[PDB]
């Protein structure tokens, strides 16, 4: 549920 | 030390930021890039140190690290007595419109219409009513829901495309910045307008102020508020002086990020921008007005009184609220 898309 | 780099959205804003770094003295000066998620990685790269944001964009860029600094805050009515700059900002309606004339549409009818919206993971055009609808539908599938649609940063030969335009030359179609006619506030109420689709999600205020002759552009100039209807979520209709009882969410306010070791100079550098170009600044009308742009919201929304310190140097999270976080987590398990 958590971790920068980049 | 604070010359400040703004990332500009597509070619439009470009062009009006580089007007404000010509006035600024090049205190401020501009990266530009095609979409807001591009213009997110130039800051993550330190490329870039700033822009202003969506409430759904906020989000992809906090994940990522990066911090609110300032909200714009437009016309108040409580706490009248504060100056804008220390005024608490109060969030914006989300609304789903439609034409009055389209009788027997509601809410509980939108299944099989064709939709327009602000762009892909943006607050009142996507993740409030797609929110709704996945959760209302028990189901992922929400590019099956609506016939067709414009949502600008989708699959430009997907169903969410079929309806956007593209710029004057009709290149780009779907594209997620100024240059597509139907993106923004501003596209997607446009959209609705000229009945390219049934329903738009914008907010309040866009409706207001293109419509009644509030604008005079020519696709708006003639447009008239009682022509509209607003869809409530227990399936009635409102006439759009009803937005308070009949919104589909409150957003909080777009607002400026950049990365948390330069969010005290971009603080520093815009304060005093604001104080030469803003609302009432020392030079505009005179000489530039970093808050207009002829209706077409470029860096900021045109309706922006200033931009406003933040209570509580809140995380991207405490900005947002944590009911929106969770709104936003559970409608991205669908893809
Ligand atoms: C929805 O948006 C409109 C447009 O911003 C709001 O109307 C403005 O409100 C201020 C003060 O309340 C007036 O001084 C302006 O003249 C209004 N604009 C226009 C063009 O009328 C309206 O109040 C909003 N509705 C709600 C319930 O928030
Ligand atoms: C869609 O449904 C989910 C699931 O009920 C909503 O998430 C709940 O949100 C409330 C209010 O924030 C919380 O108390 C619960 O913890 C959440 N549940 C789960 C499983 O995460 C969500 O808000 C809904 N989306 C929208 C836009 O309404
Ligand atoms: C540029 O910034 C400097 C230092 O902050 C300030 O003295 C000057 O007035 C600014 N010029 C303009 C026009 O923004
Ligand atoms: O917008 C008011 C803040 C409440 C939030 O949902 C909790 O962080
Ligand atoms: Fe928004
Ligand atoms: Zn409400
Ligand atoms: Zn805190």
């Amino acid at each position: 549920l958590e971790a920068c898309a980049f | 030390y604070t010359r400040v780099v703004w990332c500009a959205v597509g070619p439009e804003e470009q062009k009006k930021c580089q007007q404000w770094s010509q006035q600024s003295g090049q205190n401020v000066t501009c990266a530009t890039a095609s979409t807001t998620d591009d213009c997110i990685v130039l800051v993550l790269k330190g490329e870039a140190d700033a822009l202003n944001l969506d409430g759904g964009y906020i989000y992809t860029a906090g994940k990522c690290g990066l911090v609110p600094v300032l909200a714009e805050n437009r016309k108040s009515s409580k706490h009248s007595s504060l100056d804008c700059v220390l005024r608490p900002t109060e969030g914006y309606l989300a609304v789903a419109v439609v034409k009055k004339a389209n009788e027997g549409l509601t809410w509980n009818s939108l299944k099989d219409k064709k939709s327009c919206h602000t762009a892909v993971d943006r607050t009142a055009g996507w993740n409030i009513p797609m929110g709704l609808i996945v959760n209302q539908t028990g189901s992922c599938a929400f590019d099956e829901f609506f016939s067709q649609s414009c949502a600008p940063g989708a699959d430009p030969k997907s169903r969410l495309c079929a309806l956007c335009a593209g710029d004057d030359q009709g290149l780009d179609k779907c594209v997620p910045n100024s240059k597509e006619k139907y993106y923004g506030y501003t596209g997607a109420f446009r959209c609705l307008a000229e009945d390219v689709g049934d329903v738009a999600f914008v907010k309040n205020d866009t409706v207001w102020e293109n419509t009644n002759g509030e604008s005079t552009a020519d696709w708006a100039k003639n447009l008239k508020r009682e022509d509209f209807r607003l869809l409530c979520l227990d399936g009635t209709r409102k006439p759009v002086t009803e937005a308070q009882s009949c919104h589909l969410a409150v957003a909080p306010n777009h607002a400026v990020v950049s990365r948390s070791d330069r969010a005290a100079h971009v603080e520093q550098v815009l304060l005093h921008q604001q104080a030469l170009f803003g609302k009432n600044g020392k030079n505009c009308p005179d000489k530039f007005c970093l808050f207009k742009s002829e209706t077409k919201n470029l860096l900021f929304n045109d309706n922006t009184e200033c931009l406003a310190k933040l209570g509580g140097r809140p995380t991207y999270e405490e900005y947002l609220g944590t009911e929106y976080v969770t709104a936003i987590a559970n409608l991205k398990k669908c893809s």
